[PDB]
């Protein structure tokens, strides 16, 4: 694909989602389709930490590094 | 027992009721449809439900022949 | 397929420009775009320039060829107001 | 619709399917697979309170698909269907709607549906009884209508009353040459009259009815007079008819209580004149 | 075809708006067949703020872009005039 | 190598919390899923969520039996169930 | 026995609109905009190009005097209004039943 | 194939089908098009909960768009 995700392993993950949601956490794993496994995850309120999650790639709208985690 | 479309095909030449997402409902006599739920109605009367300044109001239109794009359709049943 | 057109988008904003490489899905690439906002109720309007615009096809509602010059003169008798005012007004209107 | 109307819609769409292939088999195919379509009409099947064909004959698309379905049919199948219509004629949900007795105020739509069944099914029955009939089979059809229904109930229905007119008229229109048949006809004719004899002029519709229809458009009663002319054309018989309807003739002739829009008074006189010219 | 054209506009800075009104302004570093973007020097904000956070880098999924404004081609603009 | 469907696989018959794109989530025991990530939950609790006040989140139904949640709208899957 | 409202499995409304080409229709969009015009073509996604339009001005609407022809993205249409003369309703139901016959 | 197996053995049971509009329809499930179009007989309509105002009751079969189905669940209670 286009972005090699190996580089962010156990690095802060900041993740925007289709419905307005934003999620941050450390990368643990992935699939070819950018389904993601995140640990230590905090989700953001748009008009809160639960830690462990699995995010659907289909719903991903943007991803970047965060100083936050 | 057939897929829901077949039941819809059972209604051809009959009065059908169609519900749209945007607070609009139609009732009329069905003439055609595809699997995308695009529809041709032959003597329909549309009715629109609104929110005006804390009161519910309903204006309505009728027309002889109208194609109606399926992706707006939320439900179908008999008048 | 090198024409000057207007486009109205799903969010309600109007873009104007000259098209290229468009319509396989109707996805469009425009040059020298202009976003124009009208309020006929106050004889005002507003502009801001858009150089090269790429548009994803699910966001276009409709488009069509225009003659810019014929549409200008009406432009003339109206007061161009600041773009900022129009954006704030528009959110008020919508 | 004693059945579900889920059921009858199934049926009516199955017949629509089957006749859609049989028509589609004209790119060459073994065309007469009508043995597969007929079984869907349930004509033979007396497994219900009302025969499923008579039921789907109530729906609009049923009546609309009758000319096409008759195309792939074989007289004695065509005759089997026409016998089914007559034998259960009082079960037709469009006999009900033409009757003023049962459906006193019929929505404009229901008036329309009556007009449709009229234009399509009568054409079929008037045609089949012209280019495809035996005198004795006309006897059979007629006799069937009599023995299985509350005759004169039907005389209130535009459809039934018109139907009766068709049976009789086409029958008596066999004045051409070429015995016991003649003997049989007398017997039926006498048998029909009795039921009507007391109840003729129950035919003519109540005033409110006419008022309700009249409000929905513009009453053409030419179908009533055409009937009375048909039944007349049995001398004492002629007397009884001209008796119970006399005052209605006296009222209708008095009906022309107006002389001098360009109102079409010609129409009303023509109907009664069509009766009297006949007999 | 659109992806192909953008891939020639590769390496230049631009201001891209997403489907939800977020604006991402940055330097395009790579593009793919699915209209994926690298976004090498990024600043991210809303239309409300433009008319507010920098992170140096962002990854964006192609199917979620509403539109993208690219910078005026200097030679093409002068040729037009 | 940990793969998302495999982590999720390891959650079958455990409590799981399923969050949509909108402000809605369903907690219940996860029975199974497919390729299109349609998820089956058993005896699911349905919540609406207030972004601002955990007190004003609203519990809309306790479901009983199995329910199928269409994978169109699934945003987030949480193994262990929203402790 | 093949009719005009019927070309193949998944092209029903496409053939239906192709039947309405060169006829005057009115198209209403999901955002309430109504456009009167003459149909010049359709595609498999039912996008419409209307020639020689006439219109009802609008709150959100700025009117471009030079515009005679518009392209319309199919996915943004709510209604396409017609007159009963333009369509054989028996045939439109028939070809529909044939398609359902096939599509199952 | 757990999902296809689920629709099989729920034909005939009473269910709750909530659409994306948040509207909730209950009655008996007999179609499961697999685009998840649903047909239901005896369908009632509530806004989000069985506890709310009945908005519409249907006396014949209802057809529901698969593209709009959010969930389907048995109404055991
Ligand atoms: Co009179
Ligand atoms: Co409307």
């Amino acid at each position: 694909a286009i972005l090699d995700l190996a580089k962010y392993k156990d690095s802060k993950i900041r993740v925007k989602l289709m419905g307005g949601k934003l999620v941050i956490g450390v990368l643990k794993g992935y699939d070819q389709l950018m389904n993601l496994v995140l640990d230590d995850t905090v989700e953001y309120m748009s008009n809160r930490k639960l830690g462990l999650t699995v995010i659907r790639g289909t719903i991903l709208v943007s991803l970047s590094s965060a100083e936050g985690s | 027992m057939e897929t829901p479309l077949d039941l819809l095909k059972l209604n051809l030449d009959e009065r059908v009721y169609i519900k749209l997402r945007g607070a609009r409902t139609l009732v009329g006599t069905l003439q055609a449809f595809d699997s995308h739920c695009n529809i041709v109605l032959s003597d329909a009367v549309e009715t629109i439900y609104q929110l005006n300044n804390e009161e519910l109001s309903e204006s309505e239109r009728r027309c002889e022949m109208v194609f109606i794009r399926g992706d707006t359709v939320t439900l179908i049943s008999t008048p | 397929v090198d024409r000057k057109i207007f486009v109205l988008l799903r969010d309600g904003r109007m873009l104007f420009g000259v098209l290229r490489t468009f319509d396989q899905y109707a996805n469009l690439i425009l040059q020298d775009c202009v976003e124009r906002i009208y309020f006929s109720e106050e004889n005002k309007y507003a502009e801001e320039d858009r150089g090269i615009f790429m548009i994803r096809g699910e966001n276009v509602v409709m488009l069509g060829e225009v003659d810019i010059d014929k549409e200008d003169q009406p432009l003339e008798a109206m007061e161009r107001i600041p773009f900022k005012e129009a954006w704030l007004t528009k959110q008020k209107n919508d | 619709k004693s059945g579900g109307k889920k059921f009858i819609l199934e049926l009516i769409e199955t017949v629509y399917e089957e006749i859609l292939d049989l028509e589609a088999n004209l790119r060459n195919g073994q065309q007469t697979d009508s043995t597969a379509m007929w079984e869907a009409l349930h004509i033979d099947d007396s497994s219900y309170d009302v025969n499923p064909f008579i039921s789907m004959l109530s729906f609009d698309k049923g009546i609309k698909i009758m000319p096409r379905i008759f195309n792939f049919l074989d007289k004695q199948q065509k005759l089997k269907i026409l016998q089914k219509i007559f034998n259960e004629l009082s079960h037709l949900q469009i006999i009900i709607l033409s009757s003023y007795k049962t459906t006193p105020k019929p929505t404009l739509t229901q008036l329309k549906k009556v007009d449709l069944f009229q234009m399509i099914i009568l054409k079929i029955i008037v045609s089949f009884l012209s280019n495809n009939s035996n005198f004795i089979e006309i006897m059979g059809l007629l006799l069937q209508l009599i023995r299985n229904n509350n005759v004169s109930f039907l005389t209130t229905s535009k459809i039934g009353l018109n139907l009766i007119t068709i049976l009789i008229s086409r029958a008596a229109l066999i004045k051409q040459d070429s015995s016991p048949e003649i003997s049989t006809w007398n017997e039926i004719y006498d048998k029909l009259f009795t039921s009507l004899e007391s109840k003729i002029q129950l035919i003519f519709p109540p005033r409110e009815y006419n008022d309700h229809i009249m409000r929905l458009q513009n009453m053409d009663e030419a179908y009533i007079w055409q009937f009375l002319a048909s039944l007349a054309l049995k001398l004492n018989h002629q007397r009884i008819i001209i008796d119970e309807v006399r005052d209605e003739i006296f009222a209708t002739i008095n009906e022309a209580e107006t002389l001098q829009i360009i109102y079409n008074k010609e129409k009303l006189y023509q109907d009664l004149n069509l009766f009297l010219n006949v007999m | 075809l659109p992806l192909y054209l953008l891939t020639n506009a590769k390496g230049q800075q631009m201001q891209i708006e997403l489907k939800n009104g977020e604006i991402i302004q940055g330097i395009l570093t790579n593009v793919d067949n699915w209209m994926n973007l690298t976004l090498s020097n990024v600043t991210e904000y809303s239309e409300e703020s433009a008319i507010a956070v920098k992170l140096n880098e962002i990854y964006i999924r192609g199917t979620f872009i509403k539109f993208i404004k690219l910078q005026d081609n200097i030679i093409d603009k002068v040729k037009q005039q | 190598e940990i793969l998302p469907l495999e982590v999720i696989d390891k959650t079958i018959n455990q409590k799981v919390l399923i969050v949509l794109q909108s402000n809605r989530e369903f907690e219940g025991t996860l029975v199974g899923f497919d390729d299109f990530v349609n998820v089956i939950l058993e005896d699911a609790v349905e919540w609406l969520i207030d972004p601002e006040d955990e007190s004003r989140n609203e519990k809309v139904m306790q479901h009983h039996g199995r329910m199928l949640l269409s994978g169109n709208n699934i945003a987030i899957l949480v193994p262990g169930g929203k402790k | 026995s093949e009719n005009l409202y019927f070309q193949g499995s998944g092209s029903l409304f496409f053939s239906f609109f192709k039947t309405l080409v060169d006829q005057e229709v009115v198209v209403e969009l999901k955002n309430d905009i109504e456009i009167k015009g003459t149909l010049q073509s359709v595609d498999q996604f039912l996008n419409l190009k209307l020639d020689n339009i006439s219109c009802t001005d609008e709150k959100k609407y700025p009117h471009l005097g030079s515009v005679r022809n518009i392209f319309i993205r199919g996915s943004t249409v709510r209604y396409v209004y017609l007159n009963k003369n333009m369509v054989d309703t028996n045939l439109l139901q028939d070809a529909t039943r044939r398609e359902v016959m096939t599509e199952r | 194939s757990v999902t296809t197996e689920f629709l099989s053995d729920i034909i005939g049971k009473t269910v709750n089908v909530k659409l994306a509009s948040g509207l909730l329809y209950s009655g008996r499930l007999e179609s499961i098009d697999g685009f998840m179009n649903v047909a239901l007989s005896s369908a009632t309509e509530h806004y989000e909960s069985n506890n709310n105002k009945l908005l519409n009751k249907f006396n014949s079969d209802v057809f529901l768009r698969g593209t709009q189905v959010m969930y389907i669940s048995e109404q055991k209670i």
